[PDB]
């Protein structure tokens, strides 16, 4: 007898991820500081994005021009979050990058895809306990812009935490 | 809502839109041509193609014309490409009725990394698999085959990617014009209008012939 | 020289086609050439708008792969086209009559070009044949056992219906055109049903006739105990069954059409020309269908290697013959095409041997039966316009201490070095 | 073929021997796929496409006086692949596009129902349907571009009464997947012909 | 009053975009000196423009090649014309699909073309010969690629004027196809470029019209041959710069897919590429240094055009 | 200008294939110091000339030099570009860098005729000058490849001395983004080691090293 090995006719792309052992890798759960949903815990998601938006980007490493990072301080200043900048209208964002961000045309421009797709920005859990993996799924207005699936439901704002807990922040 | 001076020309069976307008002696068209297979959302949260147009400002005290590959994104705008062509606008530098511009010309470098910037998102790009022939089975068709397209460069990505403090110049050297923002909001909420009128006529003579 | 010569004049000809091209509508646009076409209608019954839209339906039917620009020296051809079209082309008597072609086909126009063709006539209806041997092949059929019977016949590369009508004039029953371009086909078509309006060729017997378009030579004779009845059995139980089964079998379609084999098999490449017409002439409104007389003699079929795939398929699964047995093939060509290479070896390079040699040494299996050879190409020489066309060449870009001479170097080359070949072989039966 | 006069004799003895073996072997069909009934295959010998074409009358009720005949017509592209992106580009998936022309009663491209096909796996899968024309909705919409026209959506997106009337539509037109099995047939001995005559088309440029 | 000082922003911007880039560029007063490149290639580049052209002609067939020339010292046919099209097309496809590990992919064509002279005496009527633009016209259009600077094919393609014939007229059952004929009736010129002339330098000052003489030696030689009025067709068809000239090589055959062929028929096809025929890995990655060199320069040009565009504004407000 | 892409075919590693063909392997390489703010010859790569840097006189001890010159410490300006020279340094010699090592080479009388000057003893005091002390820090090694035991160098010259705004120009020959590099054009190697030494782990504008050898860590787990 000679078994054959079981494949599959469709698989998704995900499934040809690499790993050392060929296994699942582990989701380590994320620190105590983010058991609570506050001011220091609100812009953690909102700095990533700024961060992933203004490094190399590809294999190629094609490092992005514009910082947007220099933006990060005066957006928490402002006590705007990610998950708030998502739900700001088309007339209250020409409001924020023209008077209060002052964002020139081409840092609007390399903002602007973070925030056409409506990023979820819940950090992903990993392997390590310091996790920098923002959901980079594009988010739905029935779920508040958390893209509703692995959990994210409307207030999550982390991966295994609570929820946003508004009546506090 | 509609900008000051433009005139728009849509017939009903092309998915095709066209802004005119003429201050003093310069005159500014826009020219659109809306995805027939998927567009995005006007409030962006969830195939999914982006409202690309061109707009083309001629001025013959210049004696250049300036085209302008622009992106209308949650009805704001950016600028992609910047080519300049001899001379007034000529009839045949519109991609209208499925006939090109000039060809053979130098695109411009790059204004803004926005289409590096969508890659950390991983949005899905134009391009949607590696063999050009394999896109090339829908020939003559901006959106499905990007290696003939000209508001993608034919697929080319240039050398130069511009300064972002020169390149925001020509952004804010062109709003004057009418290439603002106010325009884009327009012609995302046009090309939503043409997607539904382009759809409900295909349907109701697909009803009459079966 | 006349190398030389032949080379600038084609270069300029180039030339004069690139740069000097006008737009689409010339009608609308130019306002200069609709009195132009007026003037070189009214030079030789017809009213001034009718003539200025039919111009318009000739230039949309005839103008193929142009763009929003034309070039001026095609606008000319087009319009001389079109004068040869309302004027005809007259065949001599015997048999005079008009035809009528279209934009680029080849008639030929000149009585020296026509002579071989009315030498073939004369060999074919019997009128005076002072030849070799005369033919016969069904007919014969009959007499072992006439002409009111009639025989099935070939036409390669048929231009404008000109020999499809020679060979309803000789008697014949199927005629079966082929060609490359389907617009000389139906240029064919309507010679065809113009001479059936014309009550030349009497229907005494009945005469069908097919044009096909195709290659040089069409092909389509290749489709594809008790045992055998229990497989017709089966084989009919399920035509019946997947109703398959025809319910009628008179296929009228497969009666009308031309089946080979057939007893006259002929072959005519147009002749190849030495130089271009001069489309710069003050008196251009006096004569332009001779400045269409170049027209036509661009085709794929004047060539070598189209001759030696003809001679190949004539010489050799092996199921359709393509000729009848002992049947004539007729083929009329120069004798060589290329004519630069011809202006070459005039005074070095090897002699060029000539079709003739070809066609012979090819064929040891055919016997030649008329070998003549109109070398009266040079017996044109009149004061036409093919004779101001080569002076005015020889004038423009020539110098003038060397002119006349090159003007002898043309005299001799029409007499030496370029002729119309009419040879007919017959093929030798089976052992 | 000497080596003093010509230099490109690993070429030329490499082709000669590829006309040997490509029909030294007995894998290949002289005779063309058998069509199905009524269709009559054209092919130039240049290009690589090659056409279908059909006569057809449909099922008319008895309330109405006459049935008009159409005119079916198929056009089959043939598959370009590119060479330079393997071995780091995955295998292309073998598939056979093909277009499915509708014309009532004289060309491709006026006033007739175009639907793009694609045969992958064994089965047909049924993209557009583009017009060409003016046609009556319900007014008079016309689609009178021919590279840039209106395709329709794509039927994965499609509403249900489009789909099932379009699906019903076609399979009494005798579009199916037996009828995409033939172009998977006819296109790969298309294909095989030439190549031969690519090889033979060769060999006279290298020799020369 | 603030489109003057917008215009004044955006001139001012330009004049010093283009001065910082000539002296990044500029070593020592010098400026940058041009890719070389390989023996025998004119390269013409037209002002304004995406690509550039390269011909190369080889007399007395592929045994004057370069490789076939070089020996150890101290111890007829039919000529050949060659043509690589160049555009500006180059990208990387592991930016869309990261699986795939290539760092440059730059598309570019060959166009080889034959042509009898009327010198040889030992195989002239031997068979009627097919290159001839008398007979045929018979061309080889050899779409390449660089791959991380090697060259890979993409398509040999084998036309003439008989599928350029059979595309017009009976492409079709009894018409030809209705796209090409509707690209032909859509064909207006394109406005005269001056081309600039990185020649290679022992041919830069030894004769300048020769691209342009065989130009038009062929284009005489096909107008006026046995296929007359389809030579318009075939100008379409090997018109290599647009997208109706790749649509138009696309209802051509387009060759076998090359990795489905035997290792034998790809090693040769690549030894007659790169060893006979001259089209060389040097000539390969010298396309990718010229593709990178002339955007350069078109975006000084792009530089000076936004200078000019915007004081033409400023003087005029 | 505006941030041209570089032909250079460097690659980090995907997500999908394994990590492979471990005897060449770039890391990060980071070193201890910041040498970028140092002068150009006390930086990283030229540490092994270290002994072979002259010794430094400066601003006070050429101005000591100027109001009270010695018989035989010869001030020698070492200035090549005659065209950005506008002031004379007080008992200076003219001998430009591009010439010394065929200047030294010459007899005394040769020495004299070739430049007008008499050629210094191999015991007298040199001391030499450019705009920023880079062409006579080359010049020095010229002078210290001969047999000469004291050299000095004053570090800016002339542009702490006259308080001028020069530069002696030093190209530091980096490759044009058009110059396709040696190792991806180029078969010196095979295809594995190919593949592995074109990728690097990050950006292309830090400085990486390469391990010739790895063995596995198999005491983690
Ligand atoms: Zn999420």
């Amino acid at each position: 007898k000679v078994s054959k090995v079981p494949t599959r006719s469709v698989i998704p792309a995900d499934a040809l991820r690499y790993h050392p052992r060929y296994s699942v890798p582990r989701k380590m759960v994320l620190s105590n500081t983010f058991n609570v949903v506050g001011e220091n815990n609100r812009y953690t998601s909102l700095k990533l994005i700024l961060e992933k938006l203004s490094g190399h980007v590809g294999r190629r490493q094609y490092k992005m021009l514009c910082n947007l990072e220099k933006h990060y301080d005066k957006l928490k200043d402002e006590g705007i979050d990610w998950h708030e900048l998502k739900w700001l209208s088309r007339e209250e964002l020409i409001v924020l990058f023209d008077k209060v961000l002052h964002l020139t045309r081409t840092e609007r421009a390399a903002l602007l895809p973070a925030i056409e797709a409506k990023v979820c920005g819940v950090l992903r859990q990993t392997d390590s306990r310091h996790s920098t993996v923002v959901c980079m799924n594009r988010g739905n207005a029935n779920h508040g812009w958390r893209c509703g699936r692995n959990g994210h439901t409307n207030d999550v704002y982390f991966e295994g935490k609570a929820k946003a807990n508004t009546a506090a922040l | 809502h509609l900008p000051f001076n433009f005139d728009v020309c849509y017939e009903l069976g092309s998915r095709e839109f066209t802004l005119f307008s003429s201050v003093g002696s310069t005159s500014v068209l826009v020219f659109c041509n809306v995805s027939s297979r998927r567009l995005r959302s006007v409030k962006g949260g969830q195939d999914r193609s982006p409202v690309v147009f061109s707009a083309f400002v001629s001025m013959p005290t210049s004696g250049l014309t300036i085209e302008a590959l622009c992106c209308s994104s949650l009805g704001l705008l950016v600028v992609d490409g910047v080519s300049f062509h001899q001379g007034p606008l000529t009839e045949s530098m519109i991609p209208q009725d499925a006939h090109p511009g000039p060809e053979g010309h130098y695109q411009g470098p790059l204004l803004n990394q926005r289409s590096l910037a969508e890659m950390v998102v991983n949005t899905r790009g134009c391009i949607t698999s590696v063999d050009p022939f394999r896109q090339q089975e829908s020939f003559f068709d901006g959106h499905v085959n990007p290696w003939n397209a000209r508001s993608l460069r034919f697929g080319h990505v240039p050398v130069h990617t511009a300064k972002p403090g020169f390149s925001d110049a020509l952004c804010h050297f062109l709003e004057v014009f009418g290439v603002n923002d106010e325009l884009a909001f327009f012609v995302e909420d046009f090309a939503h209008l043409v997607h539904r009128e382009e759809e409900t006529a295909w349907t109701n003579v697909l009803k009459t012939m079966m | 020289s006349l190398l030389e010569l032949y080379d600038k004049a084609y270069y300029f000809l180039h030339l004069l086609h690139r740069t000097i091209l006008v737009p689409r509508n010339v009608v609308r646009d130019t306002d200069d050439f609709t009195e132009f076409l007026l003037r070189c209608f009214r030079r030789p019954q017809l009213s001034d708008a009718a003539i200025v839209d039919g111009f318009v339906e000739w230039m949309e039917t005839s103008l193929m792969s142009a763009g929003q620009f034309v070039s001026f020296v095609e606008v000319l051809q087009l319009v001389g086209s079109y004068v040869r079209y309302h004027k005809g082309v007259r065949w001599g008597a015997r048999c005079g009559y008009r035809l009528h072609p279209w934009h680029d086909t080849y008639c030929p126009s000149s009585r020296a070009e026509q002579m071989p063709y009315v030498h073939l006539l004369q060999w074919l209806m019997r009128a005076k044949p002072t030849k070799l041997e005369e033919k016969i092949d069904n007919k014969e059929g009959a007499h072992g056992a006439s002409n009111r019977l009639g025989f099935t016949a070939l036409d390669c590369g048929c231009h404008s219906g000109y020999m499809t009508e020679l060979l309803l004039k000789a008697g014949a029953q199927e005629v079966l055109g082929v060609d490359v371009s389907p617009h000389h086909l139906g240029n064919a078509e309507a010679t065809l049903s113009e001479h059936l309006r014309e009550r030349r060729s009497s229907s005494h017997s009945r005469k069908t006739v097919q044009f096909v378009r195709c290659d040089i030579l069409p092909d389509l004779s290749d489709e594809a105990e008790g045992s055998t009845n229990s497989a017709a059995a089966e084989n009919r139980r399920r035509l019946a069954r997947c109703h398959h089964m025809p319910s009628d079998s008179d296929g009228l379609k497969t009666e009308t059409e031309v089946t080979g084999p057939f007893d006259l098999l002929l072959f005519h490449p147009p002749l190849p020309l030495l130089f271009p017409t001069w489309p710069l002439f003050h008196d251009l409104y006096e004569s332009v269908d001779q400045l269409a007389y170049d027209a036509g003699r661009r085709h794929p079929h004047c060539r070598l290697s189209v001759l030696n795939e003809f001679l190949q398929r004539l010489l050799g699964r092996l199921v359709a013959p393509l000729i009848k047995d002992n049947g004539y093939v007729a083929f009329i060509l120069p004798r060589n095409f290329d004519t630069r290479a011809i202006l070459q070896r005039m005074s070095l390079a090897p002699l060029v041997p000539l079709s003739d040699v070809v066609t012979m040494t090819l064929e040891g299996s055919y016997t030649l039966v008329l070998k003549r050879s109109h070398s009266l190409s040079s017996l044109l020489n009149r004061m036409d316009y093919i004779q101001k066309s080569i002076s005015a060449f020889i004038r423009a870009f020539v110098s003038p201490q060397h002119r006349s001479r090159v003007e002898q170097e043309v005299r001799d080359f029409y007499s030496n070095h370029q002729a119309i070949d009419l040879i007919v072989m017959r093929k030798i039966a089976r052992q | 073929l000497p080596p003093s006069d010509f230099p490109e004799n690993a070429l030329l003895k490499c082709i000669e021997k590829e006309i040997e073996d490509e029909a030294l072997r007995l894998d290949k069909e002289e005779c063309p796929p058998p069509p199905p009934t009524g269709w009559e295959m054209y092919h130039a010998p240049g290009t690589s496409v090659f056409y279908g074409r059909r006569w057809w009358l449909p099922a008319t009720a008895s309330a109405e006086t006459r049935a008009t005949p159409e005119r079916h017509t198929i056009r089959v592209q043939l598959t370009k692949r590119d060479p330079s992106l393997d071995p780091e580009c995955d295998v292309r998936g073998e598939h056979f596009p093909f277009s499915f022309f509708v014309q009532r009663a004289l060309g491709l491209y006026d006033q007739s129902i175009e639907v793009r096909a694609d045969f992958v796996d064994g089965e047909l899968l049924v993209d557009n349907v583009v017009f060409h024309g003016t046609f009556k909705t319900g007014e008079e919409v016309r689609y009178n571009n021919i590279f840039n026209g209106y395709p329709g959506p794509n039927l994965d997106e499609a509403e249900e009464e489009v789909l099932d009337g379009l699906q019903a539509w076609l399979a009494e037109r005798c579009v199916d997947d037996q009828f995409g099995e033939f172009v998977g047939q006819y296109s790969v001995w298309v294909e095989q012909q030439e190549y031969e005559m690519w090889l033979k088309r060769l060999r006279d440029f290298v020799a020369a | 009053v603030s489109l003057r000082t917008i215009a004044e922003s955006l001139g001012a911007a330009a004049a010093a975009e283009l001065r910082a880039e000539v002296e990044r560029d500029t070593r020592d007063g010098v400026a940058a000196i041009p890719p070389l490149p390989p023996l025998g290639w004119r390269v013409r580049h037209p002002s304004g423009s995406n690509y550039f052209v390269m011909t190369r002609t080889l007399k007395n067939g592929v045994q004057s090649a370069e490789l076939n020339n070089r020996r150890y010292r101290s111890v007829s046919r039919a000529d050949v014309h060659l043509t690589v099209f160049a555009p500006f097309r180059v990208y990387d496809p592991s930016l869309h699909d990261p699986t795939v590990d290539i760092c440059e992919w730059s598309s570019f064509d060959l166009v080889v073309q034959k042509t009898v002279p009327d010198n040889m005496v030992a195989n002239k009527l031997l068979q009627p010969l097919s290159c001839t633009p008398q007979d045929g016209a018979l061309s080889m259009y050899v779409c390449l690629a660089s791959v991380n600077s090697e060259m890979r094919i993409r398509s040999i393609q084998l036309l003439s004027m008989k599928e350029a014939q059979a595309l017009v007229e009976h492409a079709c059952f009894g018409n030809g196809e209705p796209l090409f004929l509707e690209l032909l009736r859509r064909r207006g010129r394109r406005r005269p470029l001056v081309e600039r002339r990185f020649d290679d330098p022992r041919l830069r000052y030894e004769e300048v019209a020769q691209p342009q003489q065989v130009a038009d030696e062929a284009a005489v030689a096909c107008s006026s041959s046995c296929y007359g009025p389809y030579y318009p067709a075939f100008e379409m068809l090997m018109d290599s710069c647009g997208s109706a000239g790749e649509y138009s090589r696309a209802l051509c055959y387009g060759g076998p897919y090359v990795s489905e062929l035997s290792r034998e028929l790809c090693d040769a096809l690549l030894d007659y590429i790169k060893g006979d025929l001259g089209v060389s890995d040097q000539l390969c990655e010298y396309v990718c240094q010229m593709q990178f060199f002339l955007e350069q320069e078109e975006y000084m040009t792009w530089l000076g055009q936004v200078q000019h565009v915007a004081n033409a504004v400023s003087r005029t407000a | 200008q505006a941030d041209r892409r570089t032909r250079h075919h460097m690659m980090v590693d995907g997500q999908i294939n394994p990590r492979e063909w471990f005897n060449w392997h770039p890391k990060e390489y980071q070193p201890w110091y910041f040498d970028r703010h140092k002068f150009l010859y006390e930086q990283r790569q030229y540490a092994q000339f270290h002994h072979l840097l002259c010794h430094q006189v400066y601003l006070k001890d050429m101005l000591h030099l100027m109001r009270y010159p010695e018989p035989y410490t010869h001030i020698i300006d070492c200035r090549t570009s005659t065209q950005k020279m506008h002031r004379w340094v007080p008992h200076s010699l003219w001998l430009p860098r591009d010439e010394v090592e065929y200047a030294l080479q010459l007899s005394a009388d040769e020495f004299l005729d070739m430049y007008g000057f008499r050629k210094p003893d191999k015991s007298d005091d040199v001391i030499l000058l450019s705009h920023n002390g880079i062409y006579s820090e080359q010049a020095g090694w010229e002078w210290k490849k001969q047999f000469f035991q004291h050299v000095y160098n004053y570090r800016g010259g002339t542009n702490e001395l006259f308080g001028e705004s020069y530069s002696d120009m030093n190209v530091s020959d980096v490759l044009s983004p058009w110059k396709g590099p040696f190792p991806q054009s180029g078969v010196f190697v095979d295809k594995w080691s190919k593949r592995k030494v074109l990728t690097r782990t990050g950006p292309f504008d830090r400085q990486y090293e390469m391990q010739d050898f790895a063995l596995p860590d198999l005491e983690l787990e």
